[PDB]
RNA sequence: CUUGAGUCUCGUAGAGGGGGGUAGAAUUCCAGGUGUAGCGGUGAAAUGCGUAGAGAUCUGGAGGAAUACCGGUGGCGAAGGCGGCCCCCUGGACGAAGACUGACGCUCAGGUGCGAAAGCGUGGGGAGCAAACAGGAUUAGAUACCCUGGUAGUCCACGCCGUAAACGAUGUCGACUUGGAGGUUGUGCCCUUGAGGCGUGGCUUCCGGAGCUAACGCGUUAAGUCGACCGCCUGGGGAGUACGGCCGCAAGGUUAAAACUCAAAUGAAUUGACGGGGGC
């Protein structure tokens, strides 16, 4: 749902390379974005369910990208939820 | 012009065009299973007919 | 027919009255598929077509209204 | 942007108020920047069914590619209007200006 | 009593009953007559020959208004749908043309139940 | 490490969801325009409306609900489910050719969410339909089917309920195993291209092989050959009942026995008989 824009402002923030795309921080970041937009939609859509399974699909992709990113590395997953404020 | 011929150029537009069909359908209310039960039954009827 | 594949047109326009009128009985009913050859893919096209033309009073619901 | 093509009707009566009545139409978009690919102008066409007891109502068609906020203030805009009779707004995918099937058929 | 100069006759038919009625393009009403009111009832009123006979007499009860060409819009789908067409076309009546005016709603009320018999 | 899983770029199809507008057909009611005796109803009737003008017919208005055909053997969704048109926010699937991450995976007790219809609470809304109910019939009876009415309900908003023959009566993921005809949906190639003929995918319908099965049947979308994990079964009644716990405003749901009782209960198929089932 993001826009071409933001999706490569955050890969090329996150990304170690511009090319880079599949690292867990870059998709644990263009996770977060698009969870943090959601918030807007179903602040007025309370009843809309179908889309609220793809927002729980998309949390609990980030859940097990950041227990991989914790066991590999404490250091990556440390700056990276700090940038991202997660698990304050 | 003769009626006779001119009658039955009404009995052609309003048979294809159903609405006799139609009253009788909307006469009683169907249920929705049963629509679709119906559906299905004149599918696999006109379905399996052309292959016998 | 499938006239929208010899043509190859990629969109029907609900503006091409000439086009839907062919696609429409006296009653102004639709007319099947499985009477005019068209595609299921433009069959969809031309229904979504022909009801937006009759929203803009360019064709009629009814023969008689 | 967004491209979105406008076909909208108006009373018979106040067809001498319709170029009138287009500037703002046409100001909103340009004070946003937006562009505008196809102006068309059928005139009077013959209705296939009444509407409001009228026949013989005018045809405007424009397509417009400007911020969806434009659009919306435009819509409201369009149900004030009384002349008005029929406002279609219909997202394009791209902004077409090939000639008009209607304007073609002159 | 008074004439219109022309006429428009409206068949309503029911499974029940037909009914017959001349009427200006107006719409304004100058004769009627009922399949029901021609001494058939119960399922003497429901039958060809009973249209047939209410046609000619609505036919005759508006014949003093001196109606000639008529358009007929015939509606239900009730038996004596062209049987009324056929005999009210008697008396020398100048049929213009037929039209279909049967009620189709769009998927708009519920009918009632299915009945079990 | 890149084959599993996932990310990015480009597109495609879709009744996927939430929200807001909106149009046409029809029903009903209201007001009237003409007009006359029936209307409506059924096996046949009657109750029921009608002479204060019904019904029929034309004009204008009000209102609620549902979207003829298109429509499919169609599509989408985890399932329940989803159908006029337009906009707005939005989820997933798929394809093409690449780039990137580097096992990040599968399953899942408790847990949490969603979950047809009926039903419950509060506030609305109420055209049609219609439990209970009222009358008219049928009948030996008729607390029924039939008929005229008709209330909650169906509709909306926010809560609850958590149940269905919620079914493909078939848990999820993965690999492997002869074929045929289809539908729907992308796409590579080549004809000179329009059509057209080859390749490769996604989903889906129907035949049928080996094999499997008690049989029926299933059959590359297995009920075949295997692996990983979870749920569940242990004769029929008693009983999905009791008691207790948890949950619910309530209806109730969920978890879930025993005493006693019987020698069967059951599945599929077969031969007849029978049918107010057919065809000759
Ligand atoms: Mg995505
Ligand atoms: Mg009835
Ligand atoms: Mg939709
Ligand atoms: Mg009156
Ligand atoms: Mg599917
Ligand atoms: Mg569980
Ligand atoms: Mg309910
Ligand atoms: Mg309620
Ligand atoms: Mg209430
Ligand atoms: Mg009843
Ligand atoms: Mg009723
Ligand atoms: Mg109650
Ligand atoms: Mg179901
Ligand atoms: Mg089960
Ligand atoms: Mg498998
Ligand atoms: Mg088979
Ligand atoms: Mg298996
Ligand atoms: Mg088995
Ligand atoms: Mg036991
Ligand atoms: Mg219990
Ligand atoms: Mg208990
Ligand atoms: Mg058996």
């Amino acid at each position: 749902s993001l826009s071409t824009e933001a999706t490569a402002k955050i890969v090329s923030e996150f990304g170690r390379d511009a090319n880079d795309t599949g690292s867990t921080e870059v998709q644990v970041a263009l996770l977060t974005a698009q969870i943090n937009h959601l918030q807007g939609h179903f602040a007025e859509h309370k009843k809309d369910h179908h889309s609220r399974r793809g927002l729980l699909r998309m949390v609990s992709q980030r859940r097990k990208l950041l227990d991989y990113l914790k066991r590999k590395d404490v250091a990556r997953y440390t700056q990276l939820i700090e940038r991202l404020g997660l698990r304050r | 012009e003769p009626f006779d011929v001119a009658l039955r150029r009404f009995k052609r537009s309003c048979e294809k065009a159903g609405v006799l069909a139609e009253v009788r359908r909307r006469e009683f209310y169907e249920k929705p299973t049963t629509e679709r039960k119906r559906a299905k039954a004149s599918a696999v009827k006109r379905h399996a007919k052309k292959l016998a | 027919f499938c006239r929208f594949t010899a043509e190859g047109v990629q969109e029907i326009d609900y503006k091409d009255i000439a086009t839907l009128k062919n696609y429409i009985t006296e009653s102004g009913k639709i007319v099947p598929s499985r009477i005019t050859g068209t595609r299921a893919k433009y069959q969809r096209q031309l229904a979504r077509a022909i009801k937006r033309a009759r929203y803009l009073s360019l064709l009629p619901y009814t023969d008689r209204h | 942007m967004r491209h979105y093509e406008i076909v909208f009707m108006v009373h018979p009566d106040q067809s001498e108020q319709v170029p009138g009545m287009i500037e703002r139409y046409t100001a909103a978009i340009t004070g946003a920047e937006g562009k505008i690919h196809r102006l068309e102008d059928w005139g009077r066409r013959q209705l296939a069914y009444p509407i409001n007891k009228l026949h013989k109502a005018h045809y405007v068609l424009m397509n417009v590619e400007a911020p969806q906020e434009v659009i919306d203030e435009l819509e409201t805009t369009f149900r004030f209007n009384d002349a008005v009779i029929r406002s279609m707004v219909m997202r394009t995918k791209h902004a077409v200006t090939e000639a008009s099937p209607m304007v073609k058929a002159k | 009593r008074k004439q219109v100069s022309d006429g428009v006759a409206h068949i309503h038919a029911s499974f029940n009953n037909t009914i017959v009625t001349i009427t200006d393009r107006q719409g304004n009403a100058l004769g009627w007559a009922t399949a029901g009111g021609s001494g058939f009832r119960g399922s003497r009123k429901s039958t060809p020959f009973a249209a047939q006979v209410a046609a000619e007499r609505c036919a005759d009860a508006v014949k003093e208004y001196g109606i000639k060409n008529l358009e007929v819009m015939v509606k239900g789908p009730g038996p004596g749908r062209e049987s009324t067409i056929r005999a009210l076309n008697a008396a020398g009546f100048r049929i213009t043309n037929i039209t279909d005016v049967t009620p189709i709603p769009h998927n708009g009320c519920r009918p009632p139940k299915k009945r079990r018999v």
